[PDB]
């Protein structure tokens, strides 16, 4: 992903402060609340009928953790997102049947969640760098679709 | 909003399609699956091979709903209420895909109705499919 | 369609923004220009350097218009009418760009209102901005 | 773009039958009628009040041919769209200020016009292959935007 070293160090530094056990849950939760149609993939997660039922759902929180762990791992290999996500891309296509547009929706929610937690420190330049990262991740998760 | 000229253009165009609607519906679906493979994620249960019967049959349902919409052009939200219900609470197709099907329908029409697909008619059918799309996603949230 | 709860959520959130609107609008625009540089094509005549006085002034105009939509949340198409004609006949910005600015407004609000930017509020504001964008885009053709 | 050799060949054979004068004029003119806001970039072409005027505008027609000429050059350079359209991308961004999103519009219109001309011969597989070209061209025209 075309990232300047000014972008990569800024991205990486912020990431250092992220509590993945919380942000992943917030991000998955907000996806399900703001874009309620994405709930079609998580029916086995139980009650998702109100914002509190979603945000506090423990299956949502646990799953958000896995998403972010895989995300973090992508930040460790920004020069090879495709390879890094190849098998996840195959799974989401062939087994889970998930429309890749949902990867872009999640990316944008993550950016909002980053904003919320970091405030002023989520500067416009820092945002611009994260937007490139989340589009790169979205593209890589979409690459094995056929 | 659809103008009187648009409604006229669309009833005209659709009138010729006539008994071929089911076939164009299936054709549109086939072109969408091949041109835009992500759309296949919404039909994991369908046999999507060329000329298969699920696509055939489903093509007919799509076309029929469109005929309903043409016949009720001045009154779409009402005529399409139940379909809109079904899309928002059960199918839950991401809004971007409506643009892709819409485009494939236009291509299908251009190719089968060369004399009827003038620029002004191309404009009205595009506005019409967008209006239908707006209606089917109107109750998503 | 906005629901009673949405309207309540938007009034509350915009109420806390208060007299910070202009400045949140200019921040939104700066965020948009940097993150989605294709949007700079609509502002070739503007100085877009950080702190630009033109960007600040324009941010205020955007925020004033949002404030008027919130003031007339039950009559938005009519409160925004003049703005909607301007967009359709003069400005002529591609609809996709509206999603890009809306997203940047939300980031700006989340970065400044930690306590009020709860999930339901975020949901409501995202709907509100989508409805504003639809109004401003409704007379394009 | 990832083209199959039978996709590379489906595209090439059909293009050899295209009347560039006619198809160019029609693609650009339809863009201006179907998506009226694109008229913002061509105020000096003249009268574009109605469809007949648009389609009859000699400058639209002449400009339509030029565009499809550049597009033809791209078909011969399919393994290097980026380098082929680099100067043009620069021009479209720095001199003309054209939102790249418009490239996608023209592309889709172009695809409809081909269908309009060739009927039965513009089969679904043939469309799929042109959809990749059109996307590849759009993405290459957008490459130097900053
Ligand atoms: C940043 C993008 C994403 C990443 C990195 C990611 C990663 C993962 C991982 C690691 C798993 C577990 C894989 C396994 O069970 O073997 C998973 C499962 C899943 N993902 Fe995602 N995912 C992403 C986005 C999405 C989104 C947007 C959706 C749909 C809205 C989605 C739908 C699912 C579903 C349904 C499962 C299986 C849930 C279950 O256990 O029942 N993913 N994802
Ligand atoms: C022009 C807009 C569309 C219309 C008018 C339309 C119409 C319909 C109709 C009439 C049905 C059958 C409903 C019933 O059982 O009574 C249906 C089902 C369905 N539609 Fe569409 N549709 C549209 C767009 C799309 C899009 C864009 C997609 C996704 C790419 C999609 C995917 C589906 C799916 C998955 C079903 C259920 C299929 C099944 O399992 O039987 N539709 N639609
Ligand atoms: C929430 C959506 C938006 C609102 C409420 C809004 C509001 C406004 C207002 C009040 C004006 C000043 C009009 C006047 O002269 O009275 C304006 C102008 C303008 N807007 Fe926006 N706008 C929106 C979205 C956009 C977006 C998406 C773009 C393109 C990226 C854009 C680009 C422009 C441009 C280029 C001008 C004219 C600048 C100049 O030359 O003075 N706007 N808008
Ligand atoms: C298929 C993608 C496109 C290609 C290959 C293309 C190609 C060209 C070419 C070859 C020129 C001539 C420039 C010169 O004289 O050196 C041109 C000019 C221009 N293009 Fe494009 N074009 C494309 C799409 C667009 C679209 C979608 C727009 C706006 C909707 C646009 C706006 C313009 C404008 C405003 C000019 C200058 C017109 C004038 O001379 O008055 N282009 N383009």
């Amino acid at each position: 992903v075309h990232l300047t070293p000014e972008e990569k160090s800024a991205v990486t530094a912020l990431w250092g402060k992220v509590n993945v056990d919380e942000v992943g849950g917030e991000a998955l939760g907000r996806l399900l609340v703001v874009y309620p149609w994405t709930q079609r993939f998580f029916e086995s997660f139980g009650d998702l009928s109100t914002p509190d039922a979603v945000m506090g759902n423990p299956k949502v929180k646990a799953h958000g953790k896995k998403v972010l762990g895989a995300f973090s791992d992508g930040l460790a290999h920004l020069d090879n997102l495709k390879g890094t996500f190849a098998t996840l891309s195959e799974l989401h296509c062939d087994k889970l049947h998930v429309d890749p547009e949902n990867f872009r929706l999640l990316g944008n929610v993550l950016v909002c969640v980053l904003a919320h937690h970091f405030g002023k420190e989520f500067t416009p330049p820092v945002q611009a760098a994260y937007q490139k990262v989340v589009a790169g991740v979205a593209n890589a998760l979409a690459h094995k679709y056929h | 909003v659809l103008s009187p000229a648009d409604k006229t253009n669309v009833k005209a165009a659709w009138g010729k399609v006539g008994a071929h609607a089911g076939e164009y519906g299936a054709e549109a679906l086939e072109r969408m699956f091949l041109s835009f493979p992500t759309t296949k994620t919404y039909f994991p249960h369908f046999d999507l091979s060329h000329g298969s019967a699920q696509v055939k049959g489903h093509g007919k349902k799509v076309a029929d709903a469109l005929t309903n919409a043409v016949a009720h052009v001045d009154d779409m939200p009402n005529a399409l209420s139940a379909l809109s219900d079904l899309h928002a609470h059960k199918l839950r197709v991401d809004p971007v895909n409506f643009k892709l099907l819409s485009h494939c329908l236009l291509v299908t029409l251009a190719a089968h109705l060369p004399a009827e697909f003038t620029p002004a008619v191309h404009a009205s059918l595009d506005k019409f499919l967008a209006s239908v799309s707006t209606v089917l996603t109107s109750k998503y949230r």
